[PDB]
């Protein structure tokens, strides 16, 4: 997700190599946006990482 | 002083009260992570029946009741609402907090 | 001891809420199932009586646990109500849309009229279901994708 207040685009990440990776473009509103990758699951644990 | 009474699904080990539940694998969880891969047996159990909020983000379910089941005093009569009366009697429940702590 | 239960007279009623019109009540039996599919709404309610005697000596037997419980095949919700033995030996139920519109949290949908009877000293826990009651009242998975509306270049 890359948000600023509310998301403005929401991607699937593919696999490759070993890592998840998504290439995109930037949205045409400028500011401060930030990256939130949440992941949560029914048992896994909580992924949260957002720069 | 309370337990899951449960009329339909007491084991022949019993004393009399009905006290022992036997519960199926069928009202599980159904999450590999928790409750492992493989299929299991029919499970026994002899406890104090709790609930969870529904609308509650954080709360687990590992283990629901039976649908006849119901938590009461065996000695006394029933007079009020007993509490968690139904398939929403929990036997086994988990919590994943803030802080992933289990 | 244990004892044998027996469910004697059963009375599936609607009642409307009217006074002119007396009610029409049809009588089953407890391994059956009731013909038709009965109504109960802001004109009608609905209302069962029963009564529970032993095989033997069945002087107004009473069991620990009665529930009856509606099964909603569509959704899947279920709702569970006491049984109430008014000094009559008589278990009566009342089924209003308007009064016991909480419980149901206001939801219009088919139900199914099971009964839970059974207790530490019956030997067989009952459980069949009277007939199916139609009842009508007046995070962990992925979001939904976004894409960026661009403007448009001229
Ligand atoms: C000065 O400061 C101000 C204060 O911050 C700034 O004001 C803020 O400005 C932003 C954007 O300008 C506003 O956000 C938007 O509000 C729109 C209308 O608001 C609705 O709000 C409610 C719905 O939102 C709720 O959603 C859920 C529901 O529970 C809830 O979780 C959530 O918290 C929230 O409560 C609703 O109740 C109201 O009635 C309103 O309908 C809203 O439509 C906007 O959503 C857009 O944009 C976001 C991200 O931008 C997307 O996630 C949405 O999906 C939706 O996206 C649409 O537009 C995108 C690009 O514009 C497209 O990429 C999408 O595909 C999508 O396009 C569809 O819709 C288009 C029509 O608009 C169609 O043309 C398309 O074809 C698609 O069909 C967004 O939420 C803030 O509300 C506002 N805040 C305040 C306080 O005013 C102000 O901007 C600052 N000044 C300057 C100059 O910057």
């Amino acid at each position: 997700e890359f948000v600023r207040i509310d998301p403005f685009v929401r991607t699937f990440l593919k696999k490759k190599g070993g890592k998840y990776s998504v290439q995109f473009k930037l949205p045409d509103v400028y500011g401060v946006f930030q990256f939130k990758v949440d992941y949560n699951r029914l048992g896994y644990t909580h992924l949260y990482s957002s720069t | 002083k309370t337990a899951v009474i449960d009329h339909h699904n007491y084991d022949i080990s019993d004393l009399g009260q009905h006290t022992l539940i036997v519960a199926d694998t069928e009202n599980l969880l159904k999450a590999p992570t928790i409750v492992g891969k493989s299929s299991l047996n029919p499970i026994l159990f002899r406890g104090v029946g709790m609930v969870a909020d529904p609308d509650n983000p954080l709360v687990l379910d590992i283990l629901t009741g039976s649908s006849t089941s119901y938590s009461f005093f065996p000695d006394k009569p029933i007079t009020q609402y007993p509490h968690a009366v139904g398939k929403n009697t929990l036997l086994i429940a988990g919590l994943q907090a803030r802080n992933n702590a289990r | 001891i244990s004892t044998e239960v027996g469910i004697t007279n059963v009375d599936l009623s609607t009642v409307d809420k009217d006074q002119s019109i007396a009610p029409k009540t049809t009588r089953v039996t407890y391994p059956a199932k009731a013909k038709g599919t009965f109504i109960a709404d802001s004109h009608q309610n609905f209302a069962l009586f029963f009564q529970l005697v032993d095989v033997n000596t069945g002087a107004e037997l009473t069991p620990h646990q009665t529930f009856v419980r509606l099964h909603n095949q569509k959704t899947g919700q279920e709702v569970v109500f006491v049984a109430e033995p008014d000094n009559k030996n008589v278990y009566k139920f009342e089924l209003d849309t308007s009064e016991r519109k909480i419980e149901f949290d206001s939801a219009s949908g088919t139900y199914t009229l099971y009964l839970i009877i059974g207790d530490a000293t019956l030997k067989n826990p009952i459980l069949w279901n009277v007939a199916d009651v139609v009842i009508k009242f007046p995070l962990f998975t992925p979001k939904q994708e976004i894409q960026h509306l661009f403007r448009e270049p001229e």
